[PDB]
């Protein structure tokens, strides 16, 4: 299989922004490329087919260009309808394959999480099983480290993470790590922290109840 | 343009046929494609079928999972995925190609194929309660735990419509075990939080389970 | 039966472009959109080469880097065509050019073949061939014709209007620096039959309709 | 690039004996991407055998194809009349695609010596203004020879040109011409025009030659 791989892997811009997204195929592919959008949710749309040619329908801000390995997108002034994930996805030799995506993000100015703990509900812990959940609230950049710490013992292998799509008026995020642990084994215990590293933060901020 | 059958939850070792409506262009002038798209693996290209003469392509990878067929009066295309397992989760595509030219530009809304071991479940909704303080001044944060569901979707709402502001309701994640949980969250002033009535107006489809729950302070250790 | 069907031969200035065809004909040819369409040629000397080919499906070209731009290939779908042309030519794309196929949309092996196209380049012009004697010295015997400065090829020659076959030998041609052929006609024969025997050798050259005989015949001496 | 070099440039053997034909591919390749191929004169290429072992449909069974990683094998169990031809392997793994240079498989016979003889230019050509003078080498086995062209014991070097015919349907003989062109000014300012042939059927150098003037 030809390898195709997109650089680079995530984004930031802002409206009017020339924006470039490129692809390098592991071997000459002779323009037999396509770019694709997809946003959430979504169906693909193809962009630009065979390197340099333009869908029907595709706004003309939209172009493709390249030889042999290397193929780049080009976004002249970036659209809000423009925010979404791009794809290459190659049709010289069998099979076609896909670029694993450049998503293409809002950029604002940074923002901080404010964090949020809470301890299981009452009624969970007469089953077997207590989950406790970590909040982090509106924040910007997407990266973002939650370490619980149990009796300030770092632990591994039985959180979940879970990241909202970027909000449609802060452009932040939101972030819900839940811990989940036997009632047995929840009973150490009660110092539960859930500690946040983040780049809007001085230092670790720290929830425990 | 392109439109597929519904979406499927479906059982280990079954089968599914799923299809694909061209209209508004020469159904015969185009090849008709199979994507699917997966967290795992991305996007990969399972085969491809001409509708003139009912001519295949297939991926090595998906070689005998999938076979593609085609009716030509109907101007729809099928596929066919057999001896099913849970990694076959996915969404997956129908798109086009024409010998001309281009392209993959069309592309049908997508199917989702879900296979799990796992039987029909309702939610189990958990108050994920206000703690006592602070934070930073305002504001303070709540929410509700919808916990093991199967399978997705379940629609949280708060206080139904009077509350589309400030609420994340995230999305859900596949427990081990096979289960979904989610978890919904609002933030509202740190002042009333004793002034105003929240309940989660979770209900969840797939079994006809519509759950209210309120959150409040809870006052012990 | 895949039967190819390739234009007929051609002869071009360098600097100009050859535009060869490939005609798929065939009861068992099928879907001609469905295979992939291989270009390659074999110049005298050398290995055969890789040009690059039209996938099926899609219809799109591979091309060897070599030739990337030089050459162009495309298919017509509706006359199951497929096309090679090669531009600026030069003496050094004098080749046999071929079109094949095989079994996949893709190019693999190559299954089937069209019969070949031969393409000479040369700044020639067509010139029918002077002949001269190749006299048998005196001193078996040998003797021939000189068949000189033609083109293009072929001329063929025979003896005593096809009477004399056994012990002849006609060459292949040779190209000189003079961009134009050279060739010879040997027959051996008894000595004692260098008076008696009459030998005439019967150059002929379509290409100019130029048909010349010599007589061949000891010299004094 | 995958390189494919193929071994040897010409197999010399008779009918009904095996032919063993090599090709060396420049790096691993999965034998899933390897061919082998038939060119009869005159004739299209055959495909024999794809995927390195698998024969063609339609093809005798006295060929197979082995091998794996780098070198592949191209057999011929017996060789009937018709197998007297170029071989070349290709492989389609990568880009370009490629082939080898082809190996020639020929029919062995006893050696035999050439008939030489040596043709000087006619006075008809002379006229104008180019002299060939031709070396005949006629009927021989095996097709190395070598023929050199002295003017007045001057060995000559890039004035002339040589021309092999087909290996012969009935005696599986070469013949070979080689002529030298000068022109009539440089013909006409020597004497002694020799023509001699080394050639393993020769216990000793054949020379033939003439002397501008016998008119």
């Amino acid at each position: 299989d030809i390898q195709l791989t997109q650089s680079p892997s995530s984004l930031s811009a802002s409206v009017g922004d020339r924006v470039t997204i490129t692809c390098r195929a592991s071997q000459g592919i002779s323009s037999n490329i396509v770019w694709l959008q997809q946003k959430p949710g979504k169906a693909p749309k193809g962009l630009i087919y065979h390197g340099t040619n333009l869908e029907s329908g595709v706004p003309s801000r939209f172009s493709g260009s390249g030889s042999g390995t290397d193929y780049t997108l080009t976004i002249s002034s970036l659209e809000p309808e423009d925010f979404a994930t791009y794809y290459c996805v190659q049709y010289s030799q069998f099979p076609p394959t896909f670029g694993q995506g450049t998503k293409l993000e809002i950029k604002r100015t940074v923002a901080a999480p404010s964090v949020f703990i809470f301890p299981p509900s009452d009624e969970q812990l007469k089953s077997g099983t207590a989950s406790v959940v970590c909040l982090l609230n509106n924040f910007y950049p997407r990266e973002a480290k939650v370490q619980w710490k149990v009796d300030n013992a770092l632990q591994s292998g039985n959180s979940q993470e879970s990241v909202t799509e970027q909000d449609s008026k802060d452009s932040t995020y939101s972030l819900s790590s839940t811990l989940t642990l036997s009632k047995a084994d929840y009973e150490k215990h009660k110092v539960y922290a859930c500690e946040v590293t983040h780049q809007g933060l001085s230092s670790p901020v720290t929830k425990s109840f | 343009q392109l439109v597929q059958s519904g979406a499927e939850v479906v059982k280990p070792g079954a089968s599914v046929k799923v299809s694909c409506k061209a209209s508004g262009y020469t159904f015969t002038s185009y090849w008709m494609h199979w994507v699917k798209q997966a967290p795992g693996q991305g996007l990969e290209w399972i085969g491809a079928v001409s509708p003139g003469n009912s001519d295949t392509s297939y991926n090595e990878k998906f070689k005998g999972k999938a076979t593609l067929t085609v009716d030509k009066s109907a101007s729809t295309a099928y596929m066919e995925l057999s001896s099913l397992r849970s990694e076959d989760t996915a969404v997956y595509y129908c798109t086009r190609s024409r010998y001309g030219n281009n392209a993959l530009d069309y592309w049908g809304q997508g199917t989702l194929v879900t296979v799990s071991s796992a039987s029909t479940k309702g939610p189990s909704v958990f108050p994920l309660a206000p703690s006592s303080k602070s934070t930073s001044g305002g504001t303070a944060a709540l929410g509700c735990l919808v916990k093991d569901y199967f399978p997705e979707p379940v629609t949280v709402s708060w206080n139904s419509g009077a509350l589309t502001s400030g609420v994340h309701t995230f999305p859900a994640v596949l427990q081990s075990s096979g289960l979904y949980s989610l978890s919904s969250v609002v933030t509202v002033p740190s002042s009333s939080l004793g002034t105003q009535t929240y309940i989660c107006n979770v209900n969840h489809k797939p079994s006809n389970t519509k759950v209210d729950k309120r959150v409040e302070p809870k006052s012990c250790d």
